[PDB]
């Protein structure tokens, strides 16, 4: 809740101003990633995520 | 070469997939042989280390991200605790609805190597094999449409061969980058053309002739389809294992077909991890039967597209051309639900049979 | 750090509390061996401090502002006289309309943390155990409606860990607050959600995964949810410890079910502290059976919204979507009456199984 | 049954989904294959299946 | 930090007397139009804290708040190597910034600006 909001309740002034989004009846898209899971021959391991930064890091922890 | 091939295979994925906020690869170094014994061994289905990870840790906790797809880099022969691995990694896949997808090997075809691809004069006569009951029962099993088998090997025994099943996902992954969805993954205009491939012999091990693609797909088999004299190659098919079953009706055939599909099963999928996310979000809001059908009819409009005439890239950008959500309450259970939710893809062209015929004057349509 | 978590505990919850006149924090210094010999010594149930005190000196004085929640500051195990104080506890909740919330202890479910609770594969089988008799017995009793049981701690052995019954007593101040009624108090959007934790590691001592949630709201329990890679927990469920009864009839499951939901207990019992006001109001006017009836179903009426296309903050206001008084009289007895109040709330979203399927074809609804 | 559906009954989520075929009223239609047996002079003997690729075959383990 | 941690409620801080009381809730007050504040806010947790009560009373009075980002915002000793990182947006992953994101998904936080790199005087 914005602060402004809250003035509305605790001892609001007479002239009592906020600013608000006018979203009408939209409601929001939350997006979800794509999640490649890969299992490979390279319960206590886990899905490391790998890109083209971290890759060799990767390749040195695995150790082949 | 085997070590060699998955470390290389890797690369190439990671270095050709646009990672970043919309889009993730997660590793899990595991053998083969660790997976059998993690899937056998588990107390209950949902007790193995992979169903840990896969569905519990992300599909089914609160934040988690689910894992839209699962690739193995490992080859599945007709021997019976391979069809075994693949059952329970079907279930696996299927419970966190992420479809699987993986190589397959050319002792399923009782081949030493797919350059005898060509040979057999009928490959389906092969299937009925009693070595083969196992595969088939499986191919029967409604969690086979979550597995899903490529061939040939894809040049990367003196050549490095790699697991054609790299290229597939990296097909999909290019998919979602440009797309949002991973729907076009086939032909050679739909998103199915691997490009850029060692030119030395084809860099597929084999040439797969039309008529034999066809066989293939039949048999529940992604083909990799070298383009003679070319550096390119293109998946024309998108078959999972999943046999169909035959039905008295039109719609039935139709809707069983589909549901065998790859990308439609994974444009399912991703509607399935949306639906987790947003109505885990909906928990304990004031909702009525009504509020909920509205609140997801509302949001799955967004995702359909009504246009046929609109072009190949506008399509791929649209799961669905037609969808509904029916909700209905449960008696005696207040803010209990059930729903169905039906999806209409754009479908893409299978098979096209033509007659030419020479006329002095052209009948009517 | 067991006196400091208490005392932190209490400051975060009168500092993010909007006390005034319409918001009061009132607080009994008191252990839980004293409460345990004040219930068990006293000779009558009415005659214990904590009857006289929560009872007697607020719901049952002219004048007097009844207690609407409690909590207590405590943890709750499966040990005899756990359970004993449990059930004393309830019976002086239910008496003065007044629920009591407190945390339950790992040694409920044989555990010597919460950090353990993901291990069982199946926590309805803890609770079969011989030791947990008197407990399945408390929640076969009707006053248990008036307990609810949360967990795990929140962070504030090395770590200052919390009861989350001050979590939970915080979002149902917050709701009271902002709409004046505390039925949104669950869900990430219905008022469930706790904000600003400390991310240093789960803030609430594990990961509880959907299922689990399920199933520990099933056992009796209010369950504090991480969101993973946040500073974020969910109050999912808000089912109280009662163990509702199963009936042969749509209506009576429905009704022993919602009986059992906290936000609905509590609204109840607001209503029973307003009837016991506006009621001793009116004892010694000239008020017939229908006069009685009239002003009991006028005065509700204000608290009913009938719309159920209104929005979640709309309704979060109004804590009846339907009502009736009904009043009889007594024969023989001039000016005494019998009355019985329905309250219908608005619902919350509490499951929904969703079936997903690929069509050709859009089937008729 | 699907896994999906397993979980429909162990331990469900709140929100459990799954996958299904749309089949309405649909009956499944199984297909038998058209079987010519052949008796020719060419209990413990049987009908073995014969077709043009293995016609040589069981032309020499008939061996006229 | 101290000012607006210790005050007992929301709108008895000096800060909220000082910006919001004596000026814009004042008959006869000339509202703060703009606040910039001379400091550096990196990802650590008391600094992200401070933002988001500053974003607060910069909300109340309608008074946006200008300040500067510090380079350990982007786990950096320096905004010379601002352009080393290939992707920006990854840093911004970190669990180390769970509480700067929130910030960025409060409502009060589009009243804090924070601008960068430092400027040569």
């Amino acid at each position: 809740e914005s602060t402004q909001h809250k003035l509305d309740r605790i001892r609001p002034p007479r002239v009592q101003i906020t600013y608000d989004v006018e979203t009408g009846n939209a409601i929001e898209k939350k997006e979800l990633p794509l999640v490649v899971g890969i299992l490979a021959d390279l319960m206590e391991r886990r899905f490391v995520e790998i890109n083209r930064d971290n890759f060799n890091d990767v390749l040195a922890s695995i150790a082949p | 070469q085997k070590l060699e091939a998955s470390w290389r295979g890797l690369h190439m994925l990671v270095k050709n997939t646009e990672t970043g906020a919309r889009l993730k690869l997660r590793l899990l170094n595991v053998t083969q042989k660790e997976l059998l014994i993690d899937l056998e061994k588990a107390v209950e289905f949902d007790q193995s280390a992979l169903f840990k990870k896969i569905y519990e840790e992300e599909y089914g906790t609160f934040g988690g991200h689910p894992f839209s797809l699962l690739v193995g880099d490992y080859s599945f022969g007709r021997h019976p605790q391979d069809i075994g691995l693949l059952e329970k990694l079907s279930n696996v896949a299927a419970a966190a609805h992420a479809p699987f997808i993986a190589a397959a090997s050319p002792r399923l075809f009782d081949m030493g190597s797919f350059t005898e691809l060509a040979v057999p004069r009928d490959l389906a006569k092969i299937f009925e094999s009693q070595e083969l009951i196992k595969w088939r029962a499986f191919r029967e099993s409604e969690d086979s449409r979550y597995v899903s088998l490529v061939l040939p090997h894809v040049l990367l025994a003196r050549y490095l061969w790699g697991n054609a099943a790299w290229a597939l996902t990296q097909r999909i992954t290019e998919a979602f980058a440009r797309y949002g969805w991973c729907a076009a993954i086939r032909g050679v205009e739909g998103g199915g053309a691997v490009e850029g491939l060692p030119a030395h012999k084809c860099p597929t091990e084999v040439a797969i002739t039309d008529r034999r693609e066809k066989e293939l797909d039949a048999l529940g088999f992604i083909a990799l389809c070298h383009k003679k004299n070319s550096d390119l190659a293109v998946f024309f098919g998108s078959q999972t294992t999943n046999r169909p079953r035959v039905y008295n009706t039109n719609e039935a055939n139709a809707n069983a077909r589909i549901s065998a599909m790859l990308p439609y099963v994974l444009a399912a999928s991703r509607f399935a991890h949306y639906l987790k996310v947003i109505m885990r979000d909906k928990v304990g809001s004031f909702m009525t039967r009504d509020n909920v059908q509205t609140y997801l009819n509302n949001w799955i409009a967004d995702y359909v597209l009504i246009n046929d005439n609109a072009p190949q890239e506008i399509k791929a950008q649209y799961p669905l051309r037609e969808a509904r959500v029916d909700v209905s309450e449960v008696v005696g259970k207040p803010g209990v639900y059930r729903a169905t939710v039906f999806l209409r893809p754009h479908f893409q062209l299978e098979e096209l049979t033509a007659s030419i015929r020479l006329v002095a004057t052209l009948p009517p349509p």
